[PDB]
């Protein structure tokens, strides 16, 4: 009170000098269920990869997707993002992911990069200088590779230019080595551009197939389907917690409700329009949101040339949420409860007065 | 309309608190009324202005409610003050005042 | 597959009054004996709406979709299935398909080649409203929607490339126009669909025993941007509204 | 509960404890019109049991014993047709101690005159 | 009348209406002013000729 | 900076001139009712209660 | 403060900056003062063979403070397995070379 009244000696009466806040002691984010997965296992985990001429590319939309499922897998080899971060993939927001999926040899796992020159870039397989999304690869010589060699998984070796970012090459046009004129009949200087790996289980790291799939993100101005996963806990009532229900976030108690909602509405608004009610995505319940109990802190007390004792009101708060009496005007600590009436000295309110005597009230 | 008088003074009060409660879901030329969205989705350099856009905006919000509230103040203390001249004069006594 | 229909009769399109229909929840939010004044695309009260029927009469047009549609069905026997939107129609662009079969409801956003004539046909064995489907980029089956006997409004918007389909079943025993009463549409279904719409079209079914037109009758509306003042009873329902802008009485 | 938004308002300065201050003196004052109003008599007078006064008829005027509230039926006549950091203190005269005055008033008026006005 | 400053000023709320309503409280607070000092008879008189 | 500075000394300002204004006019009020008893009090005998 | 960095990054030597070095090497106040000096030093920071002396923080758990210098060569634990020291599968060095 005295730092209040910048003065060393305060007068008898009633001074307000603080605001009582209930804090919050838990944060609840309640968030409904995670269903409608994306489908990851179809295409990191498929029956037949593609070859990196015809790379397959999967749209990943309308779905919540795991990426820490995918990012705490230890089968990857390499995990390399060029515009985000893999601690972040779980709490960004993105309108569609497009994966690529190939297999490519050992040595070229690095030339699925930006700025990065080889025959793969260049004529399989190309990425831009402002390349946003992850490339992860994994080792696959027990699956792919066959004793007698894999001769599925085709490359590209010639072409007259090189490839966009993002464009496929299907085309089997004889390539021209030299300047001579080739009507698509082979000869010493015109050759097919298709080639086949020699895939063999008996090759060291370098030549072992591997498994690249390529996420890319796109931002455009389509609503983001794809969100990361939402990690909801467990639900706490009766108490000031911090509240997160569906994006809509605020401080307050959770009490039980007995407003019946119907069912194609989730929140509650008074007349003040501000929310009152509410619904649990997970459970489908009705919670009241009572907000905490915010309080004047009032100072009552006697001139300091009287005496130094004081009471405390916390104006509008229960005494249960804070010499400790309830009033209608708040809850007061300090100040002894008697039968008698006497004249009002100092006022508190709802008809309770306070006078020094002891402070009593 | 028999107590109109008391029926306006607390449709004016509440009316006044309802429209400052509604000043919170104006932006004020902000990208939203929400403190959580604006640094949520924003780094601080920015979202130190569009708070502060806010801020201004409620706090001239905020002074309007009081400035009006002084001024209502002010009449009711002068019908108060009517009101215990009426007490003292006509309960209390006898009065030769006309009307 | 496509088919002409040449068997048509010539007749003006119908005009009818839109009474005090086409309210719907602006919001997701549940409000207790309140009055809420919101500004948003809503039907003007009493406005002149198209009335088109089925009936030798079989009116399947294209019309401009504008900012937002209402569409009232007074229906029997399940004649209307679905809607066609988008803005040229054909594999160029990207249009969006909302159908009701025999088994559920299916919401696609794809490059289709719509007919010049599409429809069905009924046991329901001909469905002639597209030739192709080269390049879908979203897919959404869901649980199926549905004298004249029902009343079916639906109130369509794009707001944000967001597709809000409102919707509320009533059950009517008028013959021939709208009843004159008050029905709170609904939210039933919010679309992330980003693409832009300005053209849509009625999708019916045939009857086949040529073809017969089994007996239905729809109104379109068209959604301007104004303020409703909406009354919330101590259940949470809209049970009347006021047009700001119709009257200076409801102003 | 943003503590960014405390700390830029905090470059405002003291524009809040003026807000505050300003709340808390029309607060006291009305608690102060109240009492100029009503609290004009330091003696709580009643009415005799036996409603005498030559033919003279105060029921609708005087406290009805038959009301918890203690008020009038005039007084509940009139009571009846009367319907984020905000809090309402209460009045420092009740309902009931507001009644009481009138009350303490309206036996003086009645048994006394305008004597009790200006003396004993 | 420009819509653009409209639309910027909506964003500010209900700070026009408030100025309002203030405005119309002393336009119909004059009337009331003038009602209570001169209209204090419910009769007109006239003098004798 | 000195716009920044100008907009909230002039806000403190106006606000200041406000509360000034009110008082003034509580003031002017109290001080009629002074006149009024000056009048009626000093300058007379009053039959007016209290 | 002295310091080397490359072109593209003299843009984010600026109070209110995102960026790399911004977060995870130098960061600025928001209430700054003071002045931001830059130069071009090819001729005498780069060399022909590449001149790798000169190293920046790649990673880091968290962003720095104003004023704060991280010269710890703690190996980063990326993943959920930690990595006790030791390079592996998402356990990288800190501090990388420019080139
Ligand atoms: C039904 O009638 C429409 C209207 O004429 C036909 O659409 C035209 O078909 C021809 C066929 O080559 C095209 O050249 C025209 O460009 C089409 N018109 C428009 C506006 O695109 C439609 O083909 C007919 N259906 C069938 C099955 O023949
Ligand atoms: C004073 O007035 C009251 C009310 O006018 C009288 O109470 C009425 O008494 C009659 C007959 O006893 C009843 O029929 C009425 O219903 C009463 N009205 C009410 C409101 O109570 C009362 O009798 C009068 N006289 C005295 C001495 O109190
Ligand atoms: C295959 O990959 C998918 C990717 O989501 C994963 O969920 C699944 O567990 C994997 N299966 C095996 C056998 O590793
Ligand atoms: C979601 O999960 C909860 C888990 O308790 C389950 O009770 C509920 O049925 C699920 N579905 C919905 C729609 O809430
Ligand atoms: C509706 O429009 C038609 C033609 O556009 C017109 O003939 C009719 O009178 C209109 N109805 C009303 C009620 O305005
Ligand atoms: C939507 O399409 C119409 C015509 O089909 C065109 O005039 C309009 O510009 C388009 N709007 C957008 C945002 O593409
Ligand atoms: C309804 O449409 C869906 C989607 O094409 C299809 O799978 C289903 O078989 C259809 N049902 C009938 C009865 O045709
Ligand atoms: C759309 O389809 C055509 C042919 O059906 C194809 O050439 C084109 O690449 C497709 N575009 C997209 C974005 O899928
Ligand atoms: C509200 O619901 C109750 C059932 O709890 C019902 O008795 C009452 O009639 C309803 N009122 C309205 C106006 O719908």
């Amino acid at each position: 009170t005295k730092c209040t009244l910048k003065s060393f000696t305060v007068e008898k009466g009633i001074y307000q000098t603080s605001n009582f806040r209930v804090q919050p002691t838990e944060s609840i984010v309640r968030f409904p269920n995670i269903t409608n997965l994306c489908p990851f296992g179809e295409v990191f985990n498929a029956t037949r990869f593609a070859s990196v001429y015809a790379w397959n590319r999967k749209r990943i939309s309308n779905c919540v997707a795991d990426y820490s499922v995918l990012y705490n897998s230890a089968s990857f080899s390499t995990f390399k993002c060029y515009g985000v971060s893999p601690t972040k993939l779980n709490d960004l927001c993105f309108t569609n992911v497009y994966a690529d999926s190939f297999v490519i040899r050992g040595d070229e796992v690095r030339q699925i990069a930006p700025g990065q020159t080889g025959k793969i870039a260049d004529y399989n397989y190309k990425l831009p200088d402002d390349f946003t999304g992850c490339v992860i690869a994994w080792n696959s010589n027990n699956l792919d590779s066959k004793v007698g060699g894999n001769y599925n998984y085709l490359y590209r070796l010639f072409r007259k230019s090189n490839l966009k970012p993002f464009e496929r090459d299907i085309s089997t046009e004889i390539y021209q080595a030299g300047s001579t004129p080739c009507n698509g009949v082979e000869g010493f200087n015109c050759y097919f551009p298709l080639q086949s790996y020699g895939f063999q289980p008996t090759y060291g790291v370098g030549y072992q197939p591997y498994r690249v799939v390529v996420l890319s993100f796109e931002l455009l101005h389509a609503p983001a389907t794809v969100c990361g996963p939402k990690k909801s806990t467990n639900l706490v009532k009766n108490k000031c917690v911090n509240f997160n229900f569906n994006g809509l976030t605020g401080t307050g108690v959770l009490t039980e409700s007995n407003k019946k909602f119907l069912p194609f509405q989730q929140f509650g608004r008074d007349i003040d329009d501000t929310t009152d009610a509410v619904r649990d995505p997970q459970t489908l319940e009705i919670l009241d949101i009572t907000p905490c109990s915010f309080g004047g802190v009032s100072v009552i007390t006697p001139g300091t040339n009287t005496s130094n004792q004081v009471a405390v009101l916390y104006q509008g708060v229960n005494c249960t949420e804070v010499n400790v009496f309830q009033t209608r005007a708040g809850c007061l600590i300090g100040a002894e409860h008697v039968n008698n009436s006497y004249e009002c000295d100092i006022p508190i309110g709802a008809g309770i007065c306070a006078s020094y005597q002891s402070i009593i009230a | 309309s028999a107590l109109g008088k008391l029926q306006d003074v607390v449709n004016q009060n509440a009316q006044a608190l309802n429209t400052l409660v509604k000043q919170l879901s104006s932006n004020f030329g902000a990208i939203s009324s929400v403190l959580n969205d604006i640094l949520a989705r924003l780094d601080p350099p920015e979202a130190e202005v569009q708070i502060d856009r806010l801020i201004t905006g409620r706090l001239q919000s905020l002074q309007t409610y009081v400035t009006q509230q002084l001024i209502r103040a002010a009449e009711i203390r002068a019908s108060a003050n009517l009101a215990a001249t009426k007490m003292s004069e006509c309960v209390l006594g006898q009065s030769k005042r006309v009307d | 597959q496509c088919v002409n229909l040449t068997t048509r009769t010539q007749l003006p399109p119908a005009y009818t009054n839109s009474f005090t229909r086409g309210v719907y929840y602006p919001d997701k939010v549940f409000r207790s004996s309140v009055l809420h004044s919101t500004q948003d695309l809503f039907l003007p009260f009493f406005s002149n709406v198209t009335w088109f029927h089925a009936i030798k009469r079989f009116d399947n047009p294209v019309l401009p979709f504008n900012d937002g549609v209402y569409f009232a069905s007074t229906e029997k026997s399940n004649i209307i299935r679905g809607w066609i939107f988008g803005t040229t129609l054909d594999s160029k662009t990207q249009s969006l398909l909302i159908v009701n079969n025999a088994t559920n409801v299916v919401i696609k956003v794809c490059e289709f080649q719509f007919c010049n004539d599409p429809f069905l046909g009924v046991m329901e064995s001909e469905f002639r409203v597209y030739s192709s489907a080269n390049n879908c980029t979203f897919e959404y089956v869901s649980q199926p929607f549905l004298n004249f006997k029902n009343l079916r409004e639906f109130v369509f918007k794009n707001i944000d490339g967001y597709f809000k389909i409102y919707s509320k079943h009533t059950p009517i025993n008028l013959v021939r126009d709208l009843p004159q009463g008050f029905s709170a549409l609904e939210p039933l279904v919010d679309l992330p669909i980003g693409i832009n719409i300005t053209r849509f079209q009625t999708l019916l079914a045939l009857h086949r025993s040529g073809w017969t037109a089994g007996a239905a009758a729809y109104y379109v509306g068209y959604l301007q941007p104004r303020t409703f003042l909406l009354k919330y009873n101590e259940n949470g329902t809209i049970t009347d509204a006021v047009d700001c802008a119709l009257d200076p009485l409801s102003e | 509960d943003s503590t960014e938004c405390s700390n830029l308002l905090l470059q405002y300065g003291s524009f809040c404890t003026q807000l505050n201050r300003a709340l808390t003196g029309i607060a006291v004052e009305q608690d102060k019109n109240t009492q100029e109003v009503f609290a004009q008599v330091k003696q709580i007078y009643k009415t005799p049991p036996i409603k005498d006064f030559g033919g003279f008829n105060f029921s609708q005027i005087l406290p009805d014993p038959s009301k918890p509230s203690k008020r009038s039926p005039i007084e509940d006549l009139l009571f009846n047709k009367v319907t984020n950091g905000l809090t309402v203190l209460p009045p420092l005269l009740t309902d009931e101690m507001i009644a009481q005055y009138t009350s303490a008033l309206l036996a003086g008026t009645i048994t006394s005159g305008w004597t009790f006005g200006a003396g004993p």
